[PDB]
């Protein structure tokens, strides 16, 4: 089994520099065919280049030449992507991945390393507040918690420390103008159910090294 | 370069029945050396694309056989002879041909099931919120089926505009639904000069449209 494994999460300023990698494991690397491929907002694929780490072959996207280079270290088996004048747009999961070899060699592959995600914001980092989304009106009922504020991605949310997961609805966060990401998490329960059992929605944010616990009652 | 142009955008599907899947080259995919390097690959959300068919019509590895691929030249075409639960999410077709290397925009399969009307819920924001200067006031739509809805914030009665953002879940896995946040955001100033909060909703599966409302107070 062929790995490629990405370096962490990057966020950067914009006007920045970035260099992300990517680790092969199996003899051979010398001969691999490594493309870079981004991927916006649940969107499109964009192919950034391939890069052959044997020779001096490499071939770049037009749109991308002088943003980005692609290099690679034989002695480490790694291949690099670099990108120069970060801009907001850029923000995107970057992968790296081996899918072919020389045309002609009957080869397809199909190995895909973690991706690297990377944001690019003059935002700093900064933990979310909580704010309880109170139920009320037997049926069933929804509440949740608004987990505003934060920078950057990601949050987690799970209610009763995970023992509720059943009818819980956590959303896509949004980019808020501020620069700021917000989202939601809500659950539906029994109607009957809200005068006796609790509901506290659990949030971190690593980031930030904040957690917060945020009890929803009625009322 | 070699733009590639995916139809439809979305195919809802039924389990047990076929699906087909169109791609389009500006330019013939046929290669020099006399192959065709036109790829398929299925991608689930929060995971990277994976290879199903190479070459126009070669299974991957792995690859059940009720998928196959088709066309030549210009015009390619992917086949499911029956759909199953597990072949949901974004299909994109790729080209190694030409550099620099392309795909398709992307066609999205989901499950389609009967029309289920969302169950809709209000939310004032919160006093904790209020103390901080600012209002959120959340709608949720929960639990419907098809994913078009619309969604209008009246407030005394007057139409909102720029000051609301909507976020969605994926289909659930299990009852096939789609859940949708909708929140209006205000300075606290302004969310004390008005009265009425109404989340107006218009869906497929709700005879005329559904208001939940609050009066600030209360
Ligand atoms: C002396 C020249 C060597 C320098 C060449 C390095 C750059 C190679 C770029 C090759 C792009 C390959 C794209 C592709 O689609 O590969 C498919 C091959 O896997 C198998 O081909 P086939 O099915 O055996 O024809």
């Amino acid at each position: 089994e062929v790995q490629l494994v990405q370096s962490g999460a990057e966020v950067k300023k914009p006007g920045e520099s970035l260099k992300i990698s990517c680790q092969a494991f199996g003899y051979g690397f010398i001969n691999y065919l490594i493309e870079w491929i981004r991927q916006m907002p649940g969107q499109g694929l964009e192919w950034i280049g391939l890069i052959n780490p044997g020779s001096d072959y490499t071939n770049y996207n037009e749109n991308f030449k002088g943003q980005a280079t692609l290099s690679a270290d034989k002695s480490s088996s790694t291949a690099y992507l670099q990108w120069s004048s970060l801009k907001a747009s850029d923000t995107a999961m970057y992968f790296c991945a081996r899918r072919f070899g020389y045309y002609g060699s009957g080869n397809y592959f199909d190995y895909w390393g973690q991706g690297t995600m990377v944001t690019v914001s003059s935002a700093s980092t900064k933990g979310p507040s909580v704010f309880p989304l109170a139920p009320s009106s037997g049926g069933t009922a929804a509440l949740g918690c608004l987990v505003k504020d934060y920078f950057p991605e990601p949050v987690t949310v799970s209610w009763n420390s995970g023992a509720l997961t059943s009818g819980v609805h956590t959303f896509p966060a949004v980019l808020q103008s501020s620069g700021l990401y917000s989202l939601s998490s809500v659950v539906t329960v029994p109607s009957s159910s809200l005068g006796t059992q609790t509901y506290i929605c659990n949030v971190n944010h690593k980031p930030s090294n904040t957690k917060v616990d945020k009890r929803v009652e009625p009322k | 370069d070699v733009v590639m142009t995916q139809t439809p955008l979305s195919l809802p599907v039924t389990p047990g029945e076929p699906a087909s899947i169109s791609c389009t080259s500006g330019q013939s995919l046929v290669h020099i050396n006399g192959n065709t390097y036109l790829h398929w690959y299925l991608q689930k959300p929060g995971q990277s694309p994976k290879l199903l068919i190479y070459k126009v019509s070669n299974l991957f590895s792995g690859v059940p056989d009720r998928f196959s691929g088709s066309g030549s030249g210009t015009d390619f075409t992917l086949k499911i002879s029956r759909v199953e639960a597990e072949d949901v999410g974004v299909y994109f077709c790729s080209q190694s041909t030409h550099f620099p290397f392309t795909f398709g925009q992307g066609t999205k399969l989901e499950i389609k099931r009967t029309v289920a009307a969302p169950s809709v819920f209000i939310f004032p924001p919160s006093d904790e919120q209020l103390k901080s200067g600012t209002a959120s006031v959340v709608c949720l739509l929960n639990n419907f089926y098809p994913r078009e809805a619309k969604v209008q914030w009246k407030v005394d009665n007057a139409l909102q505009s720029g000051n609301s953002q909507e976020s969605v879940t994926e289909q659930d896995s299990k009852d096939s639904t789609y859940s949708l946040s909708s929140t209006l955001t205000l300075s606290k100033a302004d969310y004390e000069k008005h009265k009425v909060y109404a989340c107006e909703v218009t869906h497929q599966g709700l005879s005329s449209p559904v208001t939940k409302s609050f009066n600030r107070g209360e």
